RNA sequence: UACCUGGUUGAUCCUGCCAGUAGUCAUAUGCUUGUCUCAAAGAUUAAGCCAUGCAUGUCUAAGUAUAAGCAAGUACUGUGAAACUGCGAAUGGCUCAUUAAAUCAGUUAUCGUUUAUUUGAUAGUACCUCUACUUGGAUAACCGUGGUAAUUCUAGAGCUAAUACAUGCUAAAAAUCCCGACUUUUUUGGAAGGGAUGUAUUUAUUAGAUAAAAAACCAAUGCCUUCGGGCUUUUUUUGGUGAGUCAUAAUAACUUUUCGAAUCGCAUGGCCUUGCGCCGGCGAUGGUUCAUUCAAAUUUCUGCCCUAUCAACUUUCGAUGGUAGGAUAGAGGCCUACCAUGGUUUUAACGGGUAACGGGGAAUUAGGGUUCGAUUCCGGAGAGGGAGCCUGAGAAACGGCUACCACAUCCAAGGAAGGCAGCAGGCGCGCAAAUUACCCAAUCCCGACACGGGGAGGUAGUGACAAGAAAUAA
RNA sequence: CUGGUGCCAGCAGCCGCGGUAAUUCCAGCUCCAAUAGCGUAUAUUAAAGUUGUUGCAGUUAAAAAGCUCGUAGUUGAACU
RNA sequence: AACCAGGACUUUUACCUUGAAAAAAUUAGAGUGUUCAAAGCAGGCAAGUUUUGCUC
RNA sequence: GUCGCUACUACCGAUUGAAUGGCUUAGUGAGGCCUCUGGAUUGGCAUUGCCGAG
């Protein structure tokens, strides 16, 4: 298989390292799990040791955070932005780590609306009492606020799906979301 | 070269064949080994029709249907057994096995019946030990609060002083 | 390579065990346990080379799956057993409470001790960390896990461990005029007291140890090992005290034992 | 060599597991003292740069070996090359020859590095290929 | 163990080499031979090719008995062929082909990694808002019976078992967070009753103060005094490392939901509603996590023969570095996309040769040095040359498999099948090197384990030589 | 020393002996050295101060570039 | 201000001394009746009791 | 010093030189592996769509 040693580099000085040793197993390699979307396919690869590893090939259903209330929640991933080194790789529709892609809010909106009341962009005593008591901190980001009105958020996987078998991640905001929109405003 | 359940080529071929499929038997952990073996349709290269009997005819063969086989060997398992002689729930279910003639075994004199052995059976060896490992539970359970117990007074000390 | 090895040759085994050139090509190759192979006495060397209980490998092991060799109170049967320092070894069929420590020299001695001070063994503490549900736990260099210990324990310090009733009972700091003996080196097996201890950035600290007779020498703090303090050294010490007895004084001594009879 | 924007990648160049939230104002930097005697530059308590590959505000770890030498060359981005000199011994002749080896070891935006201004590496892990080292005091003939 | 001599000339003194001289498990051969102790014996070319036998097997009362035997209590009750199951087979042993900062030697790091077994700790929590607590099916052997000339030749046909495989309540009680029937300030208004709340994965966030010591404001709100509003020794989590985002605790979600026992053998102890009901011991085998150990994998510095009639080498197709990703158990241009042109070198880079495995070490010995080191110890490589892969913690394993290349073999001409640089023995190359022997008794290893096995290992047969003692006299 | 050949056979590590008196050729006698061991062929070491840092030699025996500049390299006055 | 005690203390080496950790065998070499020796790591007491020990 | 005869040593050389082994160019490509598919057969559900697998 592939290998991952360093007798076939050439070496710093310039000179080519002579063959030594027959490929090893303590130093194989493996195919790159390029998970792009589709309905869940993850299956198991017994590496070294006796563990086993998730990996994936299709994810849906994903996992991402929303950290100003630090909650998170289980969300359908819809599809990939942008991803850099090679941009081919959104083209293709591949996920991997660091890559940005686009989600739904409609949980989003059902938690918020069930746990602020006040809804955004428009009897029960213990509720009004509560939204009182939770009322001054509702105000959000102008973008936060568009999103809500389009339907769809930014996210970022910080997450290895070809390792864990997960495409976890967290919603976008603040300073790398104003970057990550003027990046991709010319693109789109 | 035997049969094949599976391959539709109408005549022999080779593949790496795997102890999951018939005709195989590994001589160690994780074995393959490259056979070759006909496909799953008949042709005219077969010598020997290995065939089933559905229903009887009007006549009947002499050699083969008159001629009939005995089930000699019974049930085991108290679950076999139960299904096996239909008793009911509490009907003393070791007075429902099978009991062999050794004549043949030259016993001479009072021929020892020899019968097999039940299994799964209620037997109260087993319950001793569930009930020790469940005792093994608690007395594990009795001594980490006893020591947590300590230590929290040595915490408690040590926090206040 | 491709794995583990299973075969120890002689001569290539510890100095230490003094193990016979001759009569045989392999070593006992001590089984996996809580001490290093380097560093421990197989049940079996003890037994036979160290003790002579048995003779050859065969009546050791006899009498090992005998159910006799009550190692720290439990008998056990792997005839290679690896045996680290300060180990008691209780044959109940005959009385011996044998104890494990390094002589003079640095080598492994016969100890035996009365019944009392045979129960507790004393260890040196590796690391204190936090285990599950926010407790503390404690590892010993004899491969022994201590659940809830004393808050006023450190690195580099010793308990008192019971045995079979378990739990630390006393424990023991590190500072000055404690007497300490040094596990291994080439000031093997000589108990003193921690005079100076000398700071060297990221590892090494140098320990400058007094002996009985203030001959004075040093070791690393990875190869101490504190045993009492100011003279209170809690366990025995074998014989000639471990202090640094030379060949000039040796020579003198076998000379007075040869005008003796 | 010369710093510039911090966020001109790919990626946005981020120290990981900081977060910004409407308590906290603004975002706080994070930084740590690599030991052996060694002290964290001002700079880089308060600087711009991220530097994930860095001694300070960043992930790599210093331990073991310390050497010293003169940077020779700067033209590599964020790497010098550590030019070490010593004598060699011929039991033979009683007598000494002069022997230098290159050393490869990483530059933080911290340190201001030209030829000569022989400086102290560490070994700070792997890094790339032939980098295991990282500079992590200069004495500078400017100063 | 600081040593010489003969040879150029008619004769002399030098330079100079030749020869004599002495040593060497350093090799062979020639002549000769009555004994013991001790140690080695196909390396030098053919890491060339092999008929034949062996070298890896393993069971306690305690994983399965219906022996389809046996010697002698109506589920069996003693032996047990036969097999499945678990483990080892990655340890030993052989050889030195390849290998020139490669191996190896000394010295560091893994705060950059994995680990079967051993040791020490770890588990009143699984399901219902009607759940088995004892439960599914297959799977050997036996049994008739078939094809191939022989196969480690199997399927066809009846089944029966698992500490194998696949499911499945167990244990309370207390407490916590969420959904909310409800009133009447009886705080900031919390709880009737319903659920998750053990353990394990990933994601984000908070606390992670602690070298010590005073105040001005805002929010939810813990003790509430004596409702002015106070607000503390502490509930603010805590500890450790030279050094961290380290260990640990709190918050919000996910898991084709990991573990949390459907197993065996002996002591028949004690009870009263007397059911033949309750309860009580000594062991053994598995299983989650952590530490340790046995190992492995990278890795810092320094040290390698000859060659300039090799002076420039490396970047195409990775050569030097940055970012991001993939892969790996793990760092890392190991790989990929983009961005820069970099790195070494007269202190000899690079290329080539080596009749070069490296070292501990051996021979000679004033000292300095020179030569050798396949070989009883350590590390590396190989099992005809490559390449790939399953199993297993650990192999790119060859007494594991697969395909090509060069060989050998039975063929009925359809096919089948291998690897002694293991122990013996055969052919050939050869100046050059041994028995187709006995044994597990000693050293140790493997396994379910006092009981088995081990061409590892011990012993012996053969010699002219490797060292030590001495017949052929008196 | 005694017999056979007579620049022939041959001996012989080098010098070297043999053309009718051969202490060096082949036969006998005896003697010398080691000893159950001795010789021969090859590799290597000491001698080799003929590899020389210790510790060589360069006018005539082998050996000072025809001469000069010049960078690596080597060596570098005294004084704290 | 200033003083005493402990720790750190070479701007920076080369050099010299000592210590630490460091495989054994092998080399030198200490002890020791394989009849000496190549060896080996044992061994010894103790003639008048035989002692179910001591000593290295 | 040229010419000699011989045993033997070394060099160049037409033959667009031959015969092995590494280093590379171009073409093709066995083999195992990862992945996309395919559901004889096992099928619980006169029935008939759903859990499924080698």
């Amino acid at each position: 298989g592939i290998t991952r040693d360093s007798r076939h580099k050439r070496s710093a000085t310039g000179a080519k390292r002579a063959q030594y040793r027959k490929k090893r197993k303590f130093e194989l390699g493996r195919q790159p799990s390029n998970t792009r979307i589709g309905p869940k396919r993850i299956h198991e690869v017994r590496v070294r040791g006796g563990n086993k590893k998730f990996r994936a090939l299709r994810l849906d259903s994903g996992n991402f955070s929303w950290g100003s209330e630090g909650v998170s929640k289980k969300t359908r991933i819809i599809q990939v932005a942008y991803h850099p080194s090679n941009n081919e790789l959104v083209r293709t529709n591949t996920l991997t780590k660091s890559a940005i892609v686009q989600i739904d809010a409609a949980p989003f909106r059902v938690w918020y609306e069930t746990h602020y009341g006040i809804l955004m962009g428009s009897k029960s005593k213990h509720v009004q009492r509560k939204h009182s008591a939770r009322l001054g901190d509702s105000k959000v980001d102008s973008a936060l606020e568009t999103q809500f009105a389009a339907g769809r958020l930014y996210a970022v996987v910080s997450s290895r799906p070809g390792q864990s078998g997960r495409c976890d991640g967290y919603i976008l905001e603040g300073e790398e979301l104003h970057f990550y929109l003027r990046r991709m405003a010319p693109k789109k | 070269f035997p049969m094949f359940q599976g391959v539709l080529l109408p005549h022999r071929v080779r593949l790496l064949l795997r102890a999951g499929h018939p005709c195989y038997r590994p001589r160690r952990d994780g074995e393959r080994k490259r056979k070759s073996v006909r496909g799953c349709i008949v042709g005219q290269d077969l010598a020997v029709l290995a065939l089933a009997i559905v229903k009887q005819g009007e006549q009947d063969i002499p050699g083969l249907t008159d001629v009939t086989v005995p089930k000699r060997l019974g049930p085991k398992r108290a679950s076999k057994i139960r299904r096996f002689f239909n008793l009911s729930k509490e009907d003393d279910v070791r007075q429902f096995v099978i009991r062999r003639e050794v004549v043949p075994k030259k016993e001479g004199k009072k021929p020892y019946t020899k019968a097999p052995k039940i299994q799964r059976l209620v037997t109260p060896r087993t319950l001793q030990h569930k009930r020790h490992r469940f005792a093994l539970k608690r007395r594990q359970a009795e001594k980490n609060r006893e020591e947590a117990a300590e230590f929290a007074q040595l915490m408690a000390k040590r926090v206040a002083e | 390579v491709r794995g583990p090895k299973k075969h120890l040759k002689r001569v290539a085994a510890p100095h230490h065990w003094l193990l016979d050139k001759l009569s045989g090509t392999y070593a006992p190759k001590p089984s996996p346990g809580p001490h290093k192979a380097r560093e421990c006495l197989p049940l079996i060397v003890f037994l036979r080379n160290r003790l002579k209980y048995a003779l050859n490998g065969r009546e050791v092991k006899a009498i090992l799956m005998q159910r006799l060799i009550k190692v720290d109170g439990k008998v056990r049967t792997d005839s290679t057993f690896p045996t680290g320092f300060m180990d008691v070894i209780s044959v109940d069929k005959t009385g011996e409470h044998f104890r494990l420590v390094y002589d003079i020299k640095g080598r492994f001695t016969v100890h035996r001790i009365t019944a009392e001070e045979a129960k507790y063994k004393l260890c040196k503490v590796k690391r204190v960390q936090l285990g599950a549900k926010g407790v503390p736990f404690l590892v010993t260099h004899d491969g022994r896990t201590i659940r809830y210990p004393d808050p006023l324990i450190k690195v580099n310090d010793t308990i008192k461990l019971n045995l079979e009733t378990n739990k630390i009972e006393s424990f023991i700091k590190f500072d000055t005029s404690a007497q300490v003996m040094v596990t291994g080196g080439r000031n093997m097996g000589r108990v003193g007291t921690i005079v100076h201890r000398e700071h060297h950035l990221g590892s090494f600290e140098i320990i400058h140890v007094k002996d009985a007779l203030d001959r004075e020498f040093a070791t690393r703090l990875s190869n101490v090992f504190v045993i009492g303090e100011t003279g209170k050294s809690w366990i025995s010490l074998p014989k000639g005290k471990g202090v640094k007895l030379s060949i000039t004084e040796e020579r003198d001594r076998r000379r007075a034992l040869k005008g003796l009879a | 060599a010369t710093e510039l924007v911090v966020q001109s990648e790919r990626a946005f160049q981020k120290q990981p597991h900081i977060f910004q939230n409407a308590k906290k104002g603004a975002g706080r930097r994070w930084y740590k003292d690599v030991g052996l005697g060694f002290k964290t530059p001002a700079e880089a308590i308060y600087g711009e740069y991220v530097d994930k590959k860095c001694p300070f505000v960043g992930q790599v770890s210093i331990r073991g070996r310390i050497l010293t030498g003169t940077v020779v060359s700067t033209k590599m981005h964020r790497t010098i090359i550590i030019r070490r000199e010593y004598l060699h011994f011929i039991p033979k002749y009683n007598r000494y020859e002069k022997r230098h080896k290159n050393l490869a070891a990483h530059v933080s935006p911290a340190f201001r590095i030209n030829e000569g201004d022989v400086v102290t590496v560490g070994q700070c892990r792997p890094l790339s290929k032939t980098v295991r080292f990282n500079v992590l005091r200069v004495v500078k003939h400017t100063e």
